[PDB]
């Protein structure tokens, strides 16, 4: 799993 | 706007690696200094890349993928930036209160990891690539490998990889410029996007090297080690395919 970067592209900004 | 003007407000603000220079220098020291920024740099990367034209429209899956695949050689490619810009000298300017200097090239091991990252500044400064040239060819960066069955989204990928060719192009042309003057110089710039496959194949084997050996107690932070533990089993399977602009 890429559960820190995957975050991140989701996150709003 | 213009493509590049827009690639250009998206930069990354410079970071600071927050080192103590009243402590004295080591290898390890510097290197695990570096890991955390890292870590710092390349979340920035990670909003820089969500703000580029194009990117977002592609699958998720090949966001993750290519930010995975290119993170060492948009981290090398910024430093010899830096570099470039600070000083004409053999620097390496990680951050404003880290530059390695002749001083720290001479701690044990340093040399040998830093000699490629110092061939990136040394080829900017020869080429004496511009803001815009610099700007395009980061982008490109982002795009220049891709999984051996390819992305999700392959053939927008080809169209806004396209696009940001004919951005380096556009960059070249302003200076002013000679018709075969500008074959020349697109050709040295692609050379130069090329060789950076060996140079992040260089930089990995250290970066790989230090995060699996865990005796060496060199620490990555959480950005770092999730993005190495992903790409790690990729290189051992041959899922890559590095792009070239020369055969
Ligand atoms: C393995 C790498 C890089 C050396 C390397 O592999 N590069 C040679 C290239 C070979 N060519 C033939 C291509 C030329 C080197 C560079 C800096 C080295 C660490 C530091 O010293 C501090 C510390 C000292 C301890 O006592 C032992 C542990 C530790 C953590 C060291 C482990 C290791 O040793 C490191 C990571
Ligand atoms: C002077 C020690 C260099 C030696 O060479 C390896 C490659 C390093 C990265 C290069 C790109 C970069 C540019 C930056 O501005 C901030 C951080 C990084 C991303 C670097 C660091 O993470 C450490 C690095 C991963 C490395 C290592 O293996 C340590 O374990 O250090």
């Amino acid at each position: 799993e890429n559960a820190l970067l995957r975050y991140l592209l989701d996150k709003d900004d | 706007p213009t493509l590049v003007s827009l690639l250009e407000v998206i930069e990354p603000e410079v970071l600071y690696a927050g080192y103590d220079s009243s402590v004295p220098d080591s290898t390890w020291r510097i290197m695990t200094t570096l890991n955390m920024l890292g870590g710092r740099q390349m979340i920035a990367a990670v909003k820089w890349a969500k703000a580029i034209p194009g990117f977002r429209n592609l699958h998720l899956d090949d966001q993750m993928t290519l930010l995975q695949y290119s993170w060492m050689s948009l981290m090398a490619f910024a430093l010899g930036w830096r570099s470039y810009r600070q000083s004409s000298a053999n620097l390496l300017c990680f951050a404003p209160d880290l530059i390695i200097n002749e001083q720290r090239m001479t701690l044990p091991d340093m040399y040998d990891q830093c000699k490629h990252m110092l061939y990136v500044s040394s080829e900017l400064h020869r080429l004496q690539v511009s803001y815009e040239e610099y700007l395009c060819m980061k982008t490109l960066l982002l795009l220049s490998s891709v999984p051996k069955d390819g992305l999700k989204s392959q053939e927008l990928f080809d169209e806004i990889r396209m696009t940001y060719i004919k951005e380096l192009g556009k960059a070249i042309v302003k200076r002013e410029g000679n018709s075969s003057q500008n074959w020349q110089r697109f050709y040295q710039l692609t050379k130069l996007l090329d060789s950076m496959h060996e140079v992040v194949e260089n930089l990995l084997n250290y970066c790989f090297q230090t995060f699996l050996d865990k005796t060496m107690s060199i620490e990555f932070p959480e950005m770092l080690a999730e993005i190495i533990t992903n790409q790690i089993p990729k290189y051992s399977n041959g899922n890559i395919k590095k792009l070239l602009f020369h055969q």
